């Protein structure tokens, strides 16, 4: 489903290697006429806007959103030598007696770690570098095909995709009644 | 005796139309009423080129079209010739 979203989201944005329908058009403006999209910005502001858009919410909905896997639940599972003098010492092979500074470095560290501020800059962090992969991921699907046909995109979206996603369309809730996975559909989480 | 007997038309040039001969009848290989089968469909005329690359530099190719398909084709050349068959008279070899 994922990969049907992100091809479905580059045809979606008339991006290549779906835009040979527009790109036909300056092949066969002749010696009289030409276009108007020409010193307009906006037309330009709303192609790549439309494609951060299209990467935040296909991070939105695929990848994690904001979710950063967090690595404190990491180190609580491996660390079981607390120690309350602040050594810190770790129960692991590579372990050994640490020597942070209660009063000038766990101190800071653990409030610096609670703030809105720092919290907040994750989050947005995790989507920022999930949607720029996903810029990323445009940008090399131009560089690497050359352009489909009008015909040949239709084909793709009404006889290939489309036929897939209906038929995943009955199985996912077939098998999420299968094990009793129905989520509740009230104001939870 | 050209152009002579060429002046009062004495003489007609034969055409390839006048060798024609019919496809023998053997072995050969593969009307107007109120149904629309007789009905004409209209084309359009589109203007092709110049495109962006060098190669395909002054191409005025004039296409007719049935819809989407190419009905026939009309390629005008000549935005690039110079006349180079000509100044090439008037130039020593190595010139
Ligand atoms: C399914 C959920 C979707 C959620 C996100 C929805 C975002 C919708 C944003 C729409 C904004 C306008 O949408 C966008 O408009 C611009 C300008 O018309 C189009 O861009 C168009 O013009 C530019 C030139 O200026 C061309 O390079 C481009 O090939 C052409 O298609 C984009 O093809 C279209 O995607």
């Amino acid at each position: 489903v994922f990969i049907i979203f992100f091809i479905g989201s580059v045809a979606e944005t008339n991006r290549a290697p779906f835009d040979l329908a527009e790109a036909e058009s300056e092949l066969v403006s002749g010696f009289m006429t030409e276009h108007a999209a020409v010193i307009f910005v906006f037309f330009f502001l709303a192609e790549y806007g439309s494609i951060v858009l299209m990467c935040i919410l296909t991070s939105i909905l695929f990848l994690g959103g904001y979710l950063l896997i967090s690595l404190l639940d990491i180190i609580y599972n491996n660390l079981l030598s607390w120690i309350v003098i602040g050594k810190y010492i770790i129960f692991i092979f590579p372990f050994w007696g640490p020597v942070f500074i209660d009063l000038g470095l766990y101190e800071i560290i653990s409030y610096l770690y609670n703030a809105p501020t720092v919290e907040g800059s994750f989050y947005g962090l995790s989507l920022g570098v999930k949607t720029s992969i996903l810029i990323f991921v445009f940008i090399w699907t131009r560089a690497s095909f050359p352009r489909i046909r009008f015909d040949q995109l239709m084909s793709f979206c009404w006889t290939v995709l489309l036929p897939i996603l209906f038929a995943l369309i009955v199985l996912v809730p077939c098998i999420l009644y299968s094990f009793n996975i129905f989520p509740v559909n009230i104001s939870l989480l | 005796a050209e152009p002579q007997d060429g002046f009062q038309g004495t003489r007609l040039i034969p055409t390839g139309a006048d060798f024609q001969s019919p496809p023998d009848p053997f072995i050969d290989e593969g009307v107007d009423e109120d149904s629309v089968e007789g009905r004409k469909v209209r084309h359009y005329t589109v203007n092709f080129g110049p495109q962006h690359p060098a190669a395909h530099g002054v191409l005025r190719l004039i296409l007719e079209l049935n819809g989407e398909e190419i009905v026939r084709a009309d390629p005008h050349v000549g935005l690039l010739h110079r006349g180079t068959e000509k100044l090439c008279e008037y130039k020593t070899y190595m010139q």
